[PDB]
C-alpha cells in the first residue's frame, strides 16, 4: 500500500471533481437554452435530454478511470 | 428614555393592540456601543462636536447639509446631544475598565500597572493578556444575546397568548424546546461533557421540541428554527469589533513611542504628529463603520425573532 | 494511523466539493432562466422542476465513489 | 504517525468551503431572477423561495460526510 | 512535538475563506437586485432584505466546522 | 521547532484575504448600483449606504479566527 | 522503490480532468447557440449534432496518455 | 521563534495583503467607474464620488495591520 | 524514480492547460458559428477552416507529452 | 543568509504580484470609463487623473512592505 | 540530487500550457471578432487571418526557451 | 545553501510576471476604449497613448526588486 | 545543486507563462476592436497596427529575465 494510494485518491478525486464542474457549466448553459425553447415548442424534450446527457458519459469517463486505478490498488 | 423612540420612528409603525417594542434600545444599544468603543479620547472630541451642535442649538436656525441638502432637526439635534450623552458616558466607562484609550499609553513609563509591567493603576484587560481571556470574553458575549433572544421568545409567547393566537405560542413553544436542546447538547459536546448529569436534559428538551412539532404537525418551519440558530450566533460580532479597534490604536500608540525613542531627541513632535494626523482619519473611517452595527443587529434580529412586518399600523 | 489516509480523506473531500461546485454553477444559470419562464407561464412548473432535477446525480455519484474510497480505510 | 487527523481536518474544511461556494454562484443568480419576478409578481413569492432554498442539500452532504470521517478517529 | 497544529489552522482558514467568498458572491447579485427593487418600490424593503441574509447560514456552518476542529485541539 | 506558528501565520492570512476578496467583490456590485440609484435621486442615499456597509461580518470573523489562531500560541 | 506510482496516476487525473474541463467549457456554449438554433429552425439537427461532436478529442487525448502511462507503469 | 518561521510568517503576510489589495481593487473598479461615468456630465456631485471611493480602504487596513503586527512579533 | 512522476505531472498539466485553451477558443468561435450557419451555408466550409484552426497549439501540447516521453 | 530568505523573497514577491493585479484591474475599468468620458469632454481631465492616481496607493503598501521585509538584511 | 530534470519539466511544461491558454483566450475573442466581421463582406477575410495568426509568437517563445533548457540535460 | 538563491528566483519570477498580468488586464480595457474614441476622433491619440503608457511602474517595480535580490545574492 | 537550477527554471518558466498569459488578455480585446472598427473602415490600418504592436514590453522584459537567471545559471 503506502502513501501512493493516497496520491491515486487524490489523483482521481481531483480528475472526477474536475469533470464533474465542466459538466456543470455545460449542463448550465444547455438548460438554460433548453427551458428556454421548451417554455414554448414543449416537444424539443426529446433532443434536449440528448444534449444534457452527453456531458455524463464524460463523466463516466472518470468513473471509470477510477475504477481501473482502485482495481490497481 | 424618551428621546430614543425618534430614532425607532425611521421606520414603520407597528400594529395596535401589539407590544410597544421602545424602551429595550435606551437600555441596551448604548451598552452595545460602549461594548465597541472604549476610545474616551474619541468621546472628548465627540464632547467638542457635542459642544458645537450644542452652539447650533443656541444658534436655533437649522441648517441644511450642503452635499446632503438636509435641513436640520434641531429639537430632534437636542434628542440626539441627550442620546449622545448616553453613549457617551457608556463608552467612558466601558474604556475605563479598558483604561488604556488612544491605545496603551503605559510604554515610557508605567501609566498603567500590569502583572509584567509595573505602574500606578493595576489595568484589568489588555490587548496581549486576551490570547487567554478571549474565550471567556466570547462566551459572555454569547450568553448576552442568548439573554434578549429570551426575553423576545418571551414576548412573543405573551403576546400569542394575549391574543388568543395559540398557533404562534405552540411554535414558539417549539422553539423554546428545539433551543434549548440544541444549545445544552452542543454546550457539553464541545465543551466538557459529563453525560451523568444532563443527558436527561437534552432529552427533555428535545422531547418537548418534537411535542410541539407534532401538535403543530403541518409542515411547519425546522429551517426556520436553523435560521433563528443563525440569528442568536450572529450576534458575535460585538467582540471582534472592538477588539480589532483596540489592536489598531494599540499599534498607534507603538508607533507612536518608538518615533519618540529611535528618532533621537526630537522624535517626539513628529511621532505625537503622525500619530494624531492617522489617529483622526482611522477614526473617521472605523466611527462610521462601527455605529451601523448594533442597531442592524436590533433591527435584524429582535425584530425577526418579534416579528411586527404586517399592516405597518 | 498512517499517512495515506488523510491523503484519501483529502481526495475525497476535493473530489465531492468540486462536484458540488458544478452542480451550483449548473444551478445558477438553469434556475434562473426556469423560473423567468415560470414567472408568467406558471404551467410548465413540472417541466421546470424535471429540468432542475436532472443534473444532480453528479454529487450523489461523488459521494458513492467517497463511500468506496471509506470502504477501502 | 497522529499527523494523519490535521490531513483529514483540511480535507473536510476545503470540502464543505467550496460545496457553499458552489452553493452560494447558484443562489446569486437563482435569487437574483427570482426577486425580480417577484417584484412584477408579488404573489409566487413562496415557489421562488422554495426554488431558493432547494438545492443547499450538498452542504448537507458535505459536512456529514466530513462527521463521520471525523468520527473514525 | 506534533505539526499537526498548523495543519489544522490552514484548513479552517481554507474553510472560512471558501465560505466568505462564496456568501459574498451571493451577497453582491443580490443586494444590486434588491436596490433595483427598493429603489423602484420601497414597499419590497424587507421582502427584498432578507433574501441578503439568507447565505449567513452557509458562513456560520463553516465557523461551526472550524470550531469543533479547533476543540479537538 | 516553532514553524507550526509560521503555518499559523499564512492560514490566518489566506482566510482573512479570501474573505477580504469577497467582501471586495460583493462591494463593488453593490456600490456601483448605489452610486447610480443616488446620481439619479440623491434622496434615496442613506438606504444605499446601509447596503454598501451590511457585509463587513465576513471579514470581521476572519480576523476572529486570525486572532485566535495567534493566541493559540 | 515506490513514491512514484501515485505521483504518474496524479499526473494522469490532473490532465484528464483539464482535458475534460475544456471539452465542457466549448460545449457549454455551442450546445446552448446550437440548442436555440434547432429551436427556431427544428430542421438543422444534423449540423448542430456535428458541432456537439466537436471537442472531444481533447478528453480522448488525455485518457490515451494515461492509458499509455499506466502501461509504462 | 526559528530558522524557516520568519520567512513562512513572512509569506502569510504577502498573502493576506495582496488579497485584500486584489479586493479593494476589484471594488474600486466598478464604483470608479460609476463615478466618473456620473461626474462626466454632473461636474458637481464628486463629493459623494470620493466619500463611496475612499471607504473600501479599511478592507487594505485591516490586512496591513494583520500584516504589520505579525511582523511586529519578529 | 520519483523524476518520472514529477515529468508526469508536468506534462500533464502541460497538455491540460492547452485543452483549456482549445476549449475557449473553439467555445467562442463555434458559438459564433452555429448562429452564422442559419444562412451561411456559402460560408459554411470557411466556419470548418477557423474551428479547425486552433488544433494547433493541442498538437503542440502531444509534442511536449511525447519529447518528454522519449526522455523517460 | 540561510532558506529563510528565498522565503522572505517569495513572500514580498506574492504580495507586490497581487498588489499590482488589483490595481491593474481597478485601472482597467475605471481608465475605460474615463478615457470615454475624457474622448467626448477634454475638460474634466482632472477628475480622470486623479481617479487613475488613487489606486497606486495599493502598490504604494506594496513598495513600502517589500522594504520593510527587505530591511532585515 | 537526480531530482533536478522532474522539476526542470514541470517548469517548462506549465509555461508552454499557460502561455497556450493565453493565445487561446486571444484566439476565442478575434475569431469572434472576425467571424462577425466576415458576416457581411468576403473580402476582409485574409485581414482578419492575420489578425488571429498575431499572437502565437509567444508560445514559440515558450517552446524554444523550452527545448533550450532541456537541452541542458 | 544555493537553493536559498533557486527561492528567491522563484519569488522574482512570480513577481514580475504576476505585475505582467495586472498590466496586461489593464491594458486590454484600456486600449479598447482608447481605440473606440480614436476611431471616433483621429486627432486625440496622444491623451490615449498617455493613458495606455501609464500603468507601466507595477513591471518597473517587479524588475527593479528583481535587480535589488539579484544584488543582494 | 541541481534543486538551484531547477528551482531557478521553475521562475522562469512560470513567470513567462503568465507574462504571456496577461498579453493574451489584453490581445484578445484590443484586437476585437480594432477589427471592429477597420472592417467598416478600412483606412486606419496603420494606427490599427501600432495599438497591436504596443503591449510587448512585459514578454521582452521576461525574456530578459530568463536570460539573467540562465546566465546565473
Amino acid at each position: 500500500g503506502g502513501l501512493d494510494r493516497g496520491l491515486i485518491a487524490v489523483g482521481m478525486g481531483l480528475a472526477v471533481g474536475l469533470a464533474a464542474l465542466g459538466t456543470g457549466v455545460a449542463q448550465a448553459r444547455i438548460g438554460a437554452a433548453g427551458v428556454g425553447a421548451i417554455a414554448e415548442d414543449r416537444s424539443n424534450f426529446g433532443t434536449a435530454l440528448i444534449f444534457l446527457l452527453l456531458p455524463e458519459t464524460l463523466v463516466i469517463f472518470g468513473l471509470l478511470i477510477a475504477f481501473i486505478l482502485n482495481g490497481r490498488l | 428614555a424618551k428621546p430614543f423612540e425618534l430614532l425607532v420612528s425611521f421606520l414603520n409603525t407597528p400594529k395596535y393592540g401589539t407590544f410597544d417594542p421602545t424602551p429595550v434600545v435606551p437600555v441596551f444599544f448604548p451598552f452595545w456601543f460602549g461594548m465597541i468603543v472604549g476610545d474616551i479620547g474619541y468621546a472628548l472630541l465627540f464632547y467638542l462636536v457635542g459642544r458645537w451642535l450644542s452652539g447650533y442649538v443656541k444658534r436655533n436656525e437649522p441648517l441644511v447639509i450642503d452635499l446632503f441638502a438636509l435641513k436640520l432637526k434641531p429639537q430632534v439635534i437636542g434628542k440626539l446631544v441627550h442620546i449622545l450623552n448616553w453613549m457617551v458616558f457608556w463608552t467612558v466607562v466601558w474604556g475605563v475598565i479598558y483604561g488604556e484609550f488612544f491605545g496603551t499609553f503605559l510604554e515610557h513609563l508605567g501609566v498603567f500597572g500590569t502583572p509584567e509591567h509595573p505602574g500606578l493603576i493595576p489595568i484589568l484587560i489588555h490587548r496581549i493578556d486576551t490570547a487567554k481571556t478571549a474565550n471567556l470574553l466570547i462566551l459572555l458575549s454569547v450568553a448576552f444575546g442568548v439573554v434578549l433572544v429570551f426575553f423576545g421568545l418571551a414576548l412573543r409567547a405573551y403576546l400569542g397568548l394575549k391574543h388568543r393566537h395559540m398557533a404562534h405560542f405552540w411554535e414558539g413553544v417549539g422553539y423554546l424546546g428545539g433551543l434549548v436542546g440544541v444549545l445544552a447538547l452542543a454546550a457539553s459536546y464541545l465543551g466538557n461533557l459529563q453525560a451523568g448529569w444532563l443527558q436527561g436534559l437534552m432529552y427533555l428538551g428535545f422531547g418537548v421540541f418534537l411535542l410541539a412539532v407534532l401538535m403543530s404537525r403541518i409542515w411547519l418551519m425546522i429551517p426556520e428554527i436553523f435560521t433563528q440558530a443563525g440569528h442568536i450566533l450572529s450576534h458575535i460580532r460585538i467582540y471582534a469589533v472592538g477588539a480589532a479597534g483596540g489592536i489598531l490604536a494599540g499599534l498607534l500608540t507603538d508607533v507612536g513611542f518608538a518615533l519618540a525613542e529611535r528618532l533621537g531627541l526630537l522624535g517626539v513632535l513628529l511621532g505625537l504628529l503622525v500619530a494624531g494626523v492617522l489617529h483622526l482619519l482611522i477614526l473617521l473611517l472605523t466611527t462610521l463603520g462601527h455605529m451601523l452595527q448594533p442597531i442592524r443587529l436590533l433591527w435584524v434580529e429582535f425584530f425577526t425573532k418579534f416579528g411586527f412586518y404586517e399592516e405597518n399600523g
